[PDB]
């Protein structure tokens, strides 16, 4: 019933303290995944998923880099099994990109004029206080 | 020969119909002089 | 299919910034009149204004000489019926299905042989802009056209999208008003468009000089003259317009009284000058004297 | 002229010029990539659209239909990667339409040739010793599902289940030392630059013990001929001639 | 004929002749340097490569034997017109080196103007710097004086500056331009120097042993700037007879030294003209414009 | 108004034009001949 | 979903395609509907190809649910590929298929009569499904451009309309 | 058919968008000067500051929340952090509500 594991390799042994957090997070992902398509909207019914996804990888990003509270081996096992997100992480590690909402909000080809979401514009340079809801992620100004 | 064959190419590329879709050409820039020039509209400028 | 280089649009509808960014889509939609597929151009009018779209073929535009989305005339800028009436035009574009598709086909074949420079047909033979047309014309850009629609949710209370409600969260207009229901097809054909009738009544109530009863009342009173005018200047106002017989420049009342030699000449002069004979900046009031 | 004027002039022009000639908008710079979405994105879209009967969608109707022209590609791409009985689960890269209209498995199954033949040879031995030593073989039923039983959901039905041991043959630790660990992997040495080109998986290079065990393992699916004069009048040219003369050798085609 | 040349992928910023009048060099955003033959069909033989940034200024030597080319990527480059290959990568510039000038008829020596706040003097042989006059700010154009002993530079603060190579101080500062100067070119007189500046005015100056102390000589009207603030460059004719300028107005401006009249505002271009080149032999004009191609006008 | 219909017989075929070679009868020889 | 959207767009409400891709009428149809509702070889070739793939993926789903076995899955797949003639009914619509069909018989006589060379018996448990799989993959390599052409024509004709002007 | 440079057009457009004034684009055959078009007095008083150019602005930025510790199960607002000075419901009120009911009946 968990993210049943493909490796068949033994998890390295920090796995036992990050186990329950990831487990309840996957509980929350399954639940917010099934949450059925109410009179909510058709653009915004996919905002939970991106939200949760960021969370999980964010969490592991902490416990390896900002706490150094897990090993390289355990962290790599946790990427390989699809808890984390290899490139969301490898993007987070850049300099202008600490809080990037979803990896698609910087895809230049997915938008006709060749730009990023207004998600990506610094809040100051707009200064108009206008609510921003990037249609992709639902984020409100990732950076 | 030139005009002939280019029109050929378009008519036969219709008969490709499985269009090996090429990229969209780079964004063009066009400079436009309205007929209705004046400072009532265009924020006083003449061209856009 | 049509194929264009740019839209052909009113300056009101094109926007405010000098720098606009606009997208094209080849064979994107069907002209609501020409009924055939067109290329559709979409631009963001301004900050917090709805994206507008060209809504009529380039031929369906050049034929009646209008703005492909604003639909108002190109030079003056009134509804198509008003401009037609002011040009005294009689536009014979067919209505039924087969006749209209056939007429569109041949009109397009003949407009293919053009220069792309000016409207085809009587729209060149009717460019004599009458003072009624110039008088009804819009002056500055009525840029209230480009604000978004009315939020059914925010009209019922529901626009829970915060401030992002996709429509102006104001009061819905009472549907009884004539200025509410104007179908695109009629507004292009000019048959019973309420804005046309309201603007025509406004043009009928607008001030124009009145004619007298007697043919012998050939003295015309111009009120509000001022002492910066000359008798020779009043002449030059009413000299080549026919013949003037006499001119009394009343300086004790700042007015003038022009006796003419031709009734139609003086009538044309004074009516054409009604409150709008602006010589040296004076609002003279042209009327027939006692 | 005012100095602070010139100073914020240097400020403005510095920032302006700096961004305008930034390496980002250099000439031939091409934007980096499109990296992967999460899986739940696909899963949610497709379970949402369901069977396009709810009028809430009603516009993906047209694209849904128009995508039929390409479904013989999706089928071919799907069936050419099926998971090969020594595996329980295979994960594949998937390219899909953002409305769930179509789903192309986006991959080509490269294999190492001697590895592959050895794996299928082990299958030969296992299948045979199993069919000999099973009391009664039960043949599944076709079709396995009924005409109006709607298809199952992955998420509700297979997502969390445990996947039922596959047909490994159990390799002996001494003689098959050089392969016992990586034998039954999906793409065996995918990420070890000593033996494979890289992650595009061309170009193997192997050790001679590796090759010897592989050989012995695939021994069942193999010819124990050593040379070519076995096919004396039984090669391509003999057949080309016979066909040309309309005469036919004993065991050859006509 | 008009002879429009094409084959450049992005703007061409710099175009100039062989000092022979034999071959053509042009360069710009595409980070490489194209060469052509001026005569015949105006055909392209060679393409020099290597510069990672935009080629902001190419400059010949006075024989035509080695090529200097200032790049955006903090570097100048000298190459062999014999081969097209790099001999030297003048590194060490701490920012955008926009302008380059090889000493003519003196020892081989180079002055480079850059966006670092310094003008730099370099010897080609030593792989080391000679002198550097950090005034305060970006220098946008630089040219020597025919003695190879003063160095003139024009930047953002509108006061054209000249350093003495031996006392190394601000020798000559001249004033009168209302906004940033964008181009200097000293005529083959060795005396008269031409200055474009986007304030819409072009000026003429003269560096001599003795000058009237306020050497603002001739003034012409016509050049334009806009939201582009592209770098605008001027030149004298081989004779000191006609001044050629470009502008963001798509009009090649050809004026005269004598009557300062507008001999030409020629249309024909599509984007801003960044550099006009005079033939050292002929009445041949080559326009490098931001419309990604060139023109070969004959007057 | 261009259709996307298509035909089995409008597939590309014989896409190179043979030209009359040096010995077959090229317009040069027949230009010469008596 | 695609095939049902096709059926219901043509306004043919009296037919329905069930979940194993059988097409069945839910009334008795008059002549006008027996005619209006005839379909072509494009529709049916696509139907039958999808039926083959559903047979395959559903054998795999049975494996993954726990219902069968590794050996039963392997042999059932071998079965599927050997007997496409009696399970799909594809040959009706592109009869050239029998090339493939005869091939997958020849292979099976080889493999079987080398599989059971010893004590191994004539029973079901022989799944060595590489060969037939290969065969149907090459068939698909050939058929995809054909079917993409035929389906492009069908969809065009359904959305533009048939051209009776300059035939 | 112009050909212009790319950073600069977007710079001028964003300027005119968020500041309300812009370096007018008319490339006239009569040599005009650099004139700030639109909100001219705004360009004068704001020193021509562009939305892209950094500049001193003491403008009160709207108050927002910040819950960026991703271990709280319902905690992480992260990049999706709402604005703190935002409303919690959006609706029209008693007078406009009855008026809209009256209008929907009139229609
Ligand atoms: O039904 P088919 O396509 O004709 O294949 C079967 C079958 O093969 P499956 O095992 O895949 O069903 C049999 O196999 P066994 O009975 O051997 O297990 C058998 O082949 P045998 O002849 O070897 O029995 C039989 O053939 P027949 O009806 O002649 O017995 C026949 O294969 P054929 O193509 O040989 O008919
Ligand atoms: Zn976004
Ligand atoms: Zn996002
Ligand atoms: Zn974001």
């Amino acid at each position: 019933m968990p993210k049943v594991k493909r490796s068949r390799k033994a998890p390295p042994d920090g796995w036992e303290l990050i186990e329950p957090t990831l487990d309840e997070l996957d509980q929350k992902m399954r639940e917010a995944e099934t949450e059925p398509h109410e009179g909510k909207r058709k653009v915004e019914s996919l905002w939970p998923i991106f939200r949760i996804h960021h969370q999980k990888t964010r969490y592991i990003f902490d416990l390896f880099y900002k706490r150094k509270a897990i090993s390289r081996e355990l962290y790599e096992y946790c990427i390989k099994e699809g808890y984390a997100d290899k490139n969301l992480i490898a993007k987070w590690k850049k300099q202008g990109y600490e809080n990037l909402c979803c990896l698609r909000c910087i895809q230049t080809r997915d938008t006709n004029f060749g730009t990023n979401c207004i998600c990506r514009v610094p809040k100051s340079k707009l200064e108009v206080g206008r609510i921003i809801e990037c249609t992709h992620c639902g984020c409100r100004g990732c950076s | 020969r030139v005009a002939l064959e280019k029109s050929v190419s378009q008519k036969v590329a219709a008969a490709m119909p499985v269009r090996a879709a090429d990229k969209l050409a780079p964004a063009q820039y066009i400079r436009y002089t309205p007929s209705q020039q004046g400072v009532a509209f265009n924020s006083g400028a003449k061209q856009r | 299919w049509e194929d264009a280089d740019f839209p052909i649009l009113c300056q009101t509808c094109l926007g405010e910034n000098p720098y606009i960014r606009m997208t094209k889509e080849k064979y994107g939609k069907e002209c609501k009149i020409c009924a055939r597929p067109f290329t559709v151009f979409r631009w963001c009018p301004g900050v917090r204004m709805r994206f507008k779209k060209t809504e009529v073929c380039q031929t369906c535009s050049k034929l009646k000489n209008v703005c492909q989305t604003c639909l108002l005339d190109l030079e003056y800028g009134l509804p198509i019926q008003v401009r037609d009436a002011g040009l005294s035009f009689k536009d014979d574009m067919p209505k039924s299905d087969v006749n209209k598709e056939y007429y569109t086909q041949n009109m397009e074949r003949e407009i293919s042989n053009s220069d792309g420079t000016r409207p085809v047909g009587m729209l060149g033979k009717a460019t004599s802009t009458s003072d009624m047309l110039l008088k009804l014309a819009r002056t500055t850009p009525y840029y209230k056209r480009n604000r978004p629609h009315i939020c059914s949710f925010w009209v019922k209370g529901e626009c829970k999208r915060g401030e992002e409600c996709p429509y102006r969260h104001e009061k819905p207009t009472d549907p009884d008003d004539p200025l509410a229901d104007q179908n695109i097809k009629d507004r292009y054909y000019g048959i019973n468009d309420p804005v046309a009738d309201k603007l025509l009544k406004r043009a009928s109530t607008m001030p124009r000089l009145d004619p007298p009863e007697d043919k012998t009342i050939t003295t015309l009173y111009v009120g509000g003259l001022g002492d910066t005018i000359t008798e020779t200047d009043l002449r030059n106002h009413f000299y080549q317009f026919g013949e003037i017989r006499t001119i009394t420049v009343v300086q004790r009342q700042q007015c003038a009284f022009i006796q003419f030699a031709t009734r139609q000449a003086a009538e044309v002069a004074a009516e054409k000058s009604f409150n709008k004979l602006i010589v040296n900046g004076r609002r003279l009031n042209v009327k027939w004297g006692r | 002229m005012s100095e602070e004027k010139l100073q914020e002039k240097a400020r403005k022009w510095q920032q302006l010029q700096a961004k305008r000639y930034a390496e980002k908008r250099k000439f031939g710079f091409v934007d980096a990539q499109k990296e992967d979405m999460p899986p739940e994105h696909v899963r949610k879209i497709i379970r949402d659209h369901g069977d396009m009967t709810n009028r809430k969608f009603r516009h993906d109707k047209r694209v849904y239909l128009g995508a039929l022209k390409y479904m013989p590609h999706a089928v071919l791409k799907l069936l050419e990667n099926m998971p090969m009985p020594w595996e329980q689960i295979r994960d594949v890269p998937v390219l899909y339409h953002i409305t769930g209209a179509i789903s192309f498995v986006n991959e080509i199954p490269w294999v190492i040739e001697p590895v592959y033949i050895s794996q299928w040879g082990s299958m030969w031995i296992m299948m045979r010793r199993e069919k000999r030593d099973r009391r009664h073989f039960k043949r599944m039923r076709f079709p396995p599902f009924d005409d109006e039983e709607p298809p199952l959901d992955y998420a509700d039905n297979i997502l969390d289940v445990e996947p039922l041991e596959a047909i490994q043959l159990e390799l002996d630790p001494e003689e098959d030392a050089p392969v016992l660990d990586w034998f039954y992997d999906h793409q065996p040495l995918r990420d070890s630059r000593k033996y494979v080109n890289g992650s595009t998986y061309q170009r193997w290079q192997f050790t001679l013990p590796m090759m010897s065990t592989l050989y012995r393992l695939a021994n069942q699916l193999l010819t124990d001929l050593v040379d070519d004069n076995y096919f004396y009048l039984f090669d391509l040219k003999a057949f080309f001639t016979s066909k040309a003369l309309n005469m036919a050798i004993p065991g050859g085609p006509k | 004929p008009i002879m429009l040349l094409s084959g450049h992928e992005g703007e061409v910023y710099c175009c100039k002749f062989h000092p022979n009048g034999s071959t053509l060099a042009s360069a710009g955003f595409d980070r490489l340097i194209l060469l052509w033959n001026v005569y015949g069909d105006c055909d392209n033989y060679a393409t020099l490569k290597g510069h990672s940034g935009a080629v902001m200024e190419l400059h010949y030597n006075t024989d035509g034997s080695m090529l200097f080319s200032a790049s955006t990527d903090k570097t100048v480059a000298v190459w062999d017109s014999e081969t097209g290959e790099r001999v030297k990568r003048l590194k060490g510039h701490t920012s955008f080196v926009n302008s380059c000038y090889p000493a003519r008829r003196g020892p081989q020596l180079v002055c480079t103007g850059s966006d670092d706040g310094t003008v730099k003097l370099w010897d080609i042989r030593k792989k080391a710097a000679i002198q550097t006059f950090q005034n305060t700010y970006q220098v946008l154009a630089v040219t020597f004086n025919d003695t190879s002993d003063q160095i003139i530079s024009g930047g953002i603060d509108n006061d054209i500056k000249v350093w003495d190579l031996r006392q190394n101080k601000l020798t000559y500062t001249m004033r009168g331009h209302a906004d940033s100067v964008t181009g200097l070119s000293l005529s083959s007189e060795g005396s008269y120097l031409l200055s474009n500046a986007m304030d819409n005015t072009v000026r003429v100056w003269d560096v001599r042993p003795f000058a009237p102390k306020e050497r603002c000589v001739k003034i012409f009207q016509g050049n334009v700037h806009n939201f582009e603030k592209n770098l605008l460059r001027c030149s004298w004719s081989p004779d000191g007879s006609k001044i050629a300028a470009g502008s963001a107005d798509r009009f090649v401006y050809v004026w005269d030294t004598t009557s300062r009249r507008i001999l030409y505002k020629l249309p024909g271009h599509a984007g801003s003209i960044n550099e006009v080149a005079f033939h050292p032999d002929e009445p041949i004009i080559i326009s490098a414009s931001s419309d990604k191609r060139l023109y070969m006008g004959e007057i | 108004q261009l259709s996307k219909q298509y035909s089995s017989r409008d597939l590309p075929s014989h896409t190179k034009i043979k030209y009359r070679q040096t010995t077959q009868d090229a317009p040069e020889e027949v230009r010469n001949r008596d | 979903n695609m095939l049902n959207l096709l059926i219901h767009r043509k306004n043919l409400n009296y037919l329905h395609l069930d979940y194993n891709f059988n097409l069945k009428p839910v009334k008795t149809l008059t002549t006008k509907e027996r005619k209006k509702s005839r379909f072509g070889n494009a529709f049916h070739l696509c139907r039958e190809v999808l039926r083959l793939t559903k047979l395959v993926v559903d054998s795999h789903v049975q494996y993954r649910l726990g219902n069968v076995d590794a050996f039963q899955l392997a042999d059932g797949l071998q079965y599927i590929f050997a007997h496409v003639g009696q399970l799909t009914g594809m040959y009706r619509y592109k009869y050239k298929l029998m090339r493939q069909i005869r091939m997958c018989k020849d292979l099976k006589h080889l493999i079987y009569y080398r599989f059971n060379t010893g004590p191994v018996g004539k029973g079901p448990g022989c799944g060595f499904w590489a060969a037939g799989w290969r065969v149907w993959l090459f068939f698909m390599r050939g058929i995809t451009p054909l079917l993409e052409r035929w389906l492009g024509n069908l969809l065009a004709r359904q959305f533009e309309g048939r051209h009776s002007k300059g035939v | 058919p112009a050909h212009i440079n790319d950073f600069m057009f977007e710079q001028q457009r964003r300027t005119f968008a968020t500041y309300g004034y812009a370096l007018d684009p008319s490339l006239d055959n009569h040599q005009v000067s650099a004139k700030y078009i639109g909100s001219v007095e705004e360009a004068e008083k704001n020193q021509g500051l562009t939305v892209f150019e950094t500049g001193q602005k003491k403008t009160e930025k709207r108050k927002k929340f910040k819950e960026n510790d991703a271990s709280n199960i319902d905690g992480f607002l992260g990049p999706w952090a709402k604005y703190v000075d935002e409303k919690d419901v959006a609706k029209p009120s008693e007078e406009e509500q009855k008026e809209l009911d009256e209008i929907t009946a009139k229609r």
